[PDB]
DNA sequence: ATCGATGTATATATCTGACACGTGCCTGGAGACTAGGGAGTAATCCCCTTGGCGGTTAAAACGCGGGGGACAGCGCGTACGTGCGTTTAAGCGGTGCTAGAGCTGTCTACGACCAATTGAGCGGCCTCGGCACCGGGATTCTG
DNA sequence: CAGAATCCCGGTGCCGAGGCCGCTCAATTGGTCGTAGACAGCTCTAGCACCGCTTAAACGCACGTACGCGCTGTCCCCCGCGTTTTAACCGCCAAGGGGATTACTCCCTAGTCTCCAGGCACGTGTCAGATATATACATCGAT
């Protein structure tokens, strides 16, 4: 069996924040933990927001509403930018 | 500012269902806050909610979501 | 038949944009998946990646460290404001406690 | 003439409102409120009626039990009068 | 063809099986429900439903009504340590609360 | 339009715990909500315990276990008896 | 049996210290002691639970995982 | 002999320990108690090395939480000591 | 021992609108058959859990001297409760307007499902320098 | 102000983190096609505004008593230090129960079509509960 993880792609953001640094294996073991509670609870909340206006699809507005329910007011509203650029560079594309 | 509004008589009459038999005289000005405070977080999930569906009403369902999402589940409003 | 280029190229993120839509797709939250949905998820998580691991790496090096551990992890959480909201419900192995004494316990 | 000791009136208001059911805040200063603190989010919100009247009845069941606990931390300093640091205590305790 | 005959009636329950089946199917839970799930579910469903009402049954005629309200609910809700741990965070409106005064604020 | 409400059952068991007494419909709202929202918690956990094992449908050995989750000590005993007795009714029939 | 009382007053009135208590009166070391029985118990009856319902013989991390998650507190370090 | 005066070595016992981080209880003590706990509900259970360190790190933190706020309720009484109504309060407002 | 002034509750009659029941009908549950892949069974590998021995110092258990903290009692002075007269504006009943929630119809842009191709990232291996331990010196702070 | 506790600096040395290689299965490109949902138009529910009136409730004042607070005394139970002892921790050796995987095949659930009865709006009417009046009898404070 082989196990997946975001080692590799946690390791990447460290080396552009700080290239000097290095990271523990526990360390490692705690962000793989953190991005999988986030990614479960913004999947739900856009779940629920699609059940309740009987929608069948995901789409950007969901993630966009889960997020400002979900994180405090400046980490929203930063979120919020970064998600909108990059959809519109890739649409853009 | 209708926070005035919420008069010394009627916080008695809350502190008496609740058990207070002797209430201090600060207490009417500390309430008052922690009211508009307990609102806000309310109103702003409700008009969240409002505002995904395009809608210009609020209705009741987009309050018994703001609660429930809070932990108070409210029991028939539907 | 044109050479493949990586979704995440195209949008300039590092985390990956097809394995985001495949757990969309198996994780049964609904019958269809947009393609704007795993871009945009993508880039949020990202964002907060690299906020946390700012301060954990100022932390690593106010102690003289080169290497983070657990106990940088928690000394960045519990010293932000909105970190601390977000994370009030966990508890993580190793970190300890922030040090805080009672002003009424210390000696005239 | 006639005149009850203190704390009478008070015991048989306890038992008053405890037998009872209904709201006790004005229903339309509260509404003029809800109008208020909505304002700042959007202009030209409309409500339905019964939105008003599950707000009310949230807000009166939370700052019942606010009180509730607010008196056992004002007993267990062997006084009976509540104060503001009892309030900041059980809110304290509370995580909130 | 034979007269049809619904799986309650098999089953020997009040609630109805192929609603509940019906509301699985669309819910998402899985891709897939068994026979069995839904049998199981209603006859749950029966069970607290005929323990509350019969708490609040016997409340009413404590108060010498004929007509159930919810303050009847509140109290039998209220007074019984089961159904109270299952219902903590609930709220129901106008149920009011318990009569209870501190021993200590009583006369002397 | 038209809507759909448990009402007609939740008459059906009255009439029989106590057929000499009746309902407000205010309380009858209370006790149409009740019944969603068990109904929500136990489907949900049978979900979590599904996709953990890593099995694609749904059977009464989830529920079982559900319910015995989320009930506390005498009910759960009560509920798992008589949802037995319902299957083994269903299945000899 | 005896093993609840391997949980010895320096080890409470350690943890004590690290939540700031200058002076401890001697009666809280069997209501701490009283305190922890029921968490574990707790804890213990959801894991087991879990171990059950796969058929399993030997209680894992996840089992402990899952369960402080139903609990509503949430350990990072271990798995999930 | 030199004999340092009641509570300076217990201020600095609270900085010493809150500076640490390792596990303050004995492990085999810990781990006995486990599985005779575990033995009311299966027999022959075995365990992972990993789920009793889960477990000891779960409980160590649940116990300083609750030390934590025990000490203001003890303050709020005045007193310096902390007794058992102070650890009941807490465990009655945190709804335990 | 009790009086007597206030308060809460009970018993009888009148009213009204909330509840229980019957009717019409339509859309969603039940019967019958087919196709196919998810779950059940049996067998093998091997890894990690339980059990034991030897031994050495880190940690717990037991005594005792004394001092500083918890507790009860007293005095005092002013903050809150009870009751009255005044005045503000909540509640109700009625009429009228129109904003916008809810629905039907048309159609075209989006996402799901197949097949062929290849390179992104996971498992096994190597190695070297970040960290930790020992010992001695410098500085701080307390009784 | 003597001396006990914490920090830091120079030297030793090892095993955990950083980097390389092989390779296979998960992601990309290209095509078809079915229906989800975006837009336009209409109906008519119910949210907003204004008026007049009665009187329930909020407001402002006086006064006096019960409570909160600060001070003093005393006695006993926590803290700090020393000696003895007991069982935790480390390291090394055995063996076998149970977790994880592969291969086979059968029986369970999804899907389509027909058809018919369960239960949802709508209408009616009669009795459970709300109210006004009279009065019984229980409690609280002073003599």
């Amino acid at each position: 069996s082989r196990k997946e993880s975001y080692s590799i792609y946690v390791y990447k953001v460290l080396k552009q924040v700080h290239p000097d640094t290095g990271i523990s294996s526990k360390a490692m073991g705690i962000m793989n933990s953190f991005v999988n509670d986030i990614f479960e609870r913004i999947a739900g909340e856009a779940s629920r927001l699609a059940h309740y206006n009987k929608r069948s699809t995901i789409t950007s507005r969901e993630i966009q509403t889960a997020v400002r329910l979900l994180l405090p007011g400046e980490l929203a509203k930063h979120a919020v930018s970064e998600g909108t650029k990059a959809v519109t560079k890739y649409t853009s594309a | 500012d209708n926070i005035q509004g919420i008069t010394k008589p009627a916080i008695r009459r809350l502190a008496r269902r609740g058990g207070v038999k002797r209430i201090s005289g600060l207490i009417y000005e500390e309430t008052r806050g922690v009211l508009k405070v307990f609102l806000e977080n309310v109103i702003r999930d409700a008009v969240t909610y409002t505002e995904h569906a395009k809608r210009k009403t609020v209705t009741a369902m987009d309050v018994v979501y703001a609660l429930k999402r809070q932990g108070r589940t409210l029991y028939g409003f539907g | 038949r044109a050479k493949a280029k990586s979704r995440s190229s195209r949008a300039g993120l590092q985390f990956p944009v097809g394995r985001v839509h495949r757990l969309l797709r198996k994780g049964h939250y609904a019958e269809r998946v947009g393609a704007g949905a795993p871009v945009y998820l993508a880039a949020v998580l990202e964002y907060l990646t690299a906020e946390i691991l700012e301060l954990a790496g100022n932390a690593a090096r106010d102690n003289k460290k080169t290497r983070i551990i657990p106990r940088h992890l928690q000394l960045a959480i519990r010293n932000d404001e909105e970190l601390n909201k977000l994370l009030g419900g966990v508890t993580i192995a190793q970190g300890g406690v922030l040090p805080n004494i009672q002003a009424v316990l210390l000696p005239k | 003439p006639h005149r009850y000791r203190p704390g009478t009136v008070a015991l048989r208001e306890i038992r008053r409102y405890q037998k009872s059911t209904e709201l006790l805040i004005r229903k339309l200063p509260f509404q003029r409120l809800v109008r208020e603190i909505a304002q700042d989010f959007k202009t030209d919100l409309r409500f339905q009626s019964s939105a008003v009247m599950a707000l009310q009845e949230a807000c009166e069941a939370y700052l019942v039990g606010l009180f509730e606990d607010t008196n056992l931390c004002a007993i267990h300093a062997k006084r009976v009068t509540i104060m503001p640091k009892d309030i900041q205590l059980a809110r304290r305790i509370r995580g909130e």
